[PDB]
RNA sequence: AUAUAUGCAUAAAGACCAGGCU
C-alpha cells in the first residue's frame, strides 16, 4: 500500500525505484512541544525521578 | 481471403487496445561502407547519426 | 639482461616525449585550439624541471 | 628584367555524466 509492486525497472535499477501508489502521501513534519505538553498534562513521569 | 472458403477453424476476434511504441525501424536502420574516422586511432567513429 | 633490462635502467634519468599522434590536439570551440590530457602533464613535468633547475642554480 | 604580394572552393572536437533499448 505505500509503493507499488508490480512497477519497477530492469537491470541495474531492478527494485531499487520504486513508484509511490495512488493513496500514498509523504510526511511534512510538526512540532514536538505539543505532543510532550499533552504528554505531561497527562500524567508522564520524567527520567529525573525514575526508581 | 484468398479462396473464400470457410476456415476450419473459428478465430477469436474482437477489438483490443493496442499502442504505438517509440521504436521505428527508419530510425535504427543503419550501413556504412566508409566514412570518418577517429583522429587518435583511426577507427571509425560511434554513432548511427555520425555515419 | 646486460644487453636488454639493465637494473639501472629501471629509474629515470631522461624522459621519452611521444610525437603529437599520441596526443593529438583538441579544439575546445571552433578555432581556439586545447590540449590533451599527456601535454598539459609533460608541460608541468616540464616546468618543474626546470625549477628544478633554476632553484638548484 | 620583371613587376609587387593587396586570395585563397570542406574541415573532421574529443572526453565524461545522466536516462533508456534487448
Amino acid at each position: 500500500g505505500l509503493v507499488c509492486p508490480a512497477e519497477t525497472p530492469e537491470g541495474q535499477a531492478c527494485g531499487l525505484v520504486k513508484n509511490l501508489s495512488l493513496l500514498s502521501g509523504i510526511s511534512i513534519g510538526s512540532p514536538s512541544e505539543p505532543i510532550i505538553n499533552f504528554l505531561e498534562e497527562w500524567g508522564m513521569e520524567p527520567l529525573e525521578d525514575y526508581d | 481471403g484468398h479462396t473464400g472458403k470457410k476456415l476450419m477453424a473459428q478465430v477469436f476476434f474482437g477489438p483490443t487496445y493496442y499502442q504505438r511504441l517509440r521504436h521505428m525501424v527508419d530510425d535504427k536502420i543503419h550501413a556504412r561502407a566508409r566514412g570518418p574516422v577517429q583522429v587518435l586511432t583511426r577507427q571509425p567513429v560511434e554513432g548511427r547519426s555520425r555515419d | 639482461n646486460e644487453d636488454y633490462a639493465r637494473p639501472e635502467w629501471m629509474i629515470i634519468t631522461v624522459l621519452p616525449v611521444p610525437p603529437p599522434q599520441v596526443r593529438p590536439s583538441i579544439a575546445m570551440d571552433e578555432t581556439t585550439q586545447g590540449q590533451d590530457d599527456l601535454t598539459h602533464k609533460l608541460s608541468d613535468i616540464l616546468k618543474a624541471n626546470i625549477n628544478v633547475q633554476k632553484l638548484e642554480m
